[PDB]
């Protein structure tokens, strides 16, 4: 399960996110050496569960909203990769009145300049 | 309560509980918008349990 | 048990978003640092 | 000079992390490491 | 595998879709309590592949 494929069960194949293993022989036994990924150097940011535009709620898919003190952005949860929030980053659902802490924001439409 | 799954690798990470739920729903193929629509119901059911 | 890298101190409030944790986190007022359900389980055997 | 001591064990490095209603920490760097594990399969 | 992360192997961590577990001490043992999601009230519909 480790050598022939990437495991997905925590701490089974290394103390981290697991990439590979290589076997080495030993007397009356075997030795495994696991290659693992470990993140570091975290930074504190500001969040909002959802944003309201045109009176409608947009949730993020494949990311989370963050504020860097200048403008809102969406990033991966593991590595800091900000990208400008645009229509295809999000899907509309529900309504703004139903949810807690929604923040007024503007989402870019990339068909706006083409017209 | 606060770190969630993140203190399994690295030291820990900070994330509000109600944002943890959107992730643990998205892990089961239920779209995360299910939670914030009726958060109160889930909370009451949890306490009754 | 001993797989935690550092023991975080118990938070002050016990109420996050509606979820009531006062039954599983301990409270200073009682003489015993054991939690409520822990001290019930410890009674039964 | 060294001598034999007896003491009460320290279970770990006690750390406190502040809890905030609307803040998140996002790692900006990473590292790779190799662990070593051993198991006996013969007698 | 249950407390530190969301399991994805059926019936390993609760009899349902699994969200969390919390440990409680006990004499000569340990007790786990698993939070699980269970759907209900199904409706019959018409389909086309
Ligand atoms: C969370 O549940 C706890 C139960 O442990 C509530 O605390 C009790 O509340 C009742 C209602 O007045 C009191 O009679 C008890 O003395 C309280 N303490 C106990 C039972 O140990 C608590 O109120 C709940 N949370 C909120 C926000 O109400
Ligand atoms: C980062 O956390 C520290 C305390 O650990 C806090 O003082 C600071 O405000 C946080 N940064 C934010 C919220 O941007
Ligand atoms: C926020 O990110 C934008 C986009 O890269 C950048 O222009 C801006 O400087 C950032 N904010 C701060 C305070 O650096
Ligand atoms: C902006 O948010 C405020 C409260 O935060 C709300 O009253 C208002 O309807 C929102 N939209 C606009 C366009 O002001
Ligand atoms: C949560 O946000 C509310 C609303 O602004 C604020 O009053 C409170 O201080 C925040 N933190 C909590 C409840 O821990
Ligand atoms: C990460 O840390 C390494 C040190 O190993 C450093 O060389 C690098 O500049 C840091 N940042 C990035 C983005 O790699
Ligand atoms: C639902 O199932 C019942 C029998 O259990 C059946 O009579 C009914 O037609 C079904 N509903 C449909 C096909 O819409």
């Amino acid at each position: 399960e480790c050598v022939l494929g990437q495991s997905k069960r925590v701490d089974f194949c290394g103390k981290g996110y697991h990439l590979m293993s290589f076997p080495q022989a030993a007397p009356h036994g075997v030795v495994f050496l696991h290659v693992t990924y470990v993140p570091s150097q975290e930074r504190n940011f500001t969040t909002a569960p959802a944003i309201c535009h045109e009176g409608k709620a947009y949730f993020p898919r494949e990311g989370v909203f963050v504020f860097n003190g200048t403008s809102w952005f969406i990033t991966q949860r593991n590595f800091f990769s900000p990208q400008i929030i645009t229509t295809d980053n999000t899907f509309v659902s529900g309504n703004c009145d139903v949810v807690i802490g929604i923040i007024n924001n503007t989402v870019y439409d990339p068909l706006q300049p083409e017209l | 309560a606060t770190a969630g799954w993140t203190f399994g690798a690295g030291a820990a990470l900070q994330i509000p509980f109600a944002m943890q739920m959107a992730y643990r729903f998205n892990g089961i193929g239920v779209t995360q918008n299910v939670l914030y629509e009726n958060q109160k119901q889930i909370a009451n059911q949890f306490n009754k349990a | 048990f001993a797989q935690v890298k550092q023991m975080y101190k118990t938070p002050t409030l016990k109420y996050f978003g509606g979820f009531n944790f006062s039954q599983i986190l301990p409270d200073p007022l009682k003489p015993t640092k054991r939690s409520f359900i822990e001290d019930l389980l410890f009674n039964k055997v | 000079q060294k001598s034999i001591v007896a003491y009460t064990m320290s279970l770990g490095a006690d750390s406190s992390i502040a809890y905030s209603n609307n803040t998140i920490a996002i790692p900006t760097n990473f590292s790779i490491s190799i662990t070593t594990e051993v198991m006996p399969v013969s007698m």
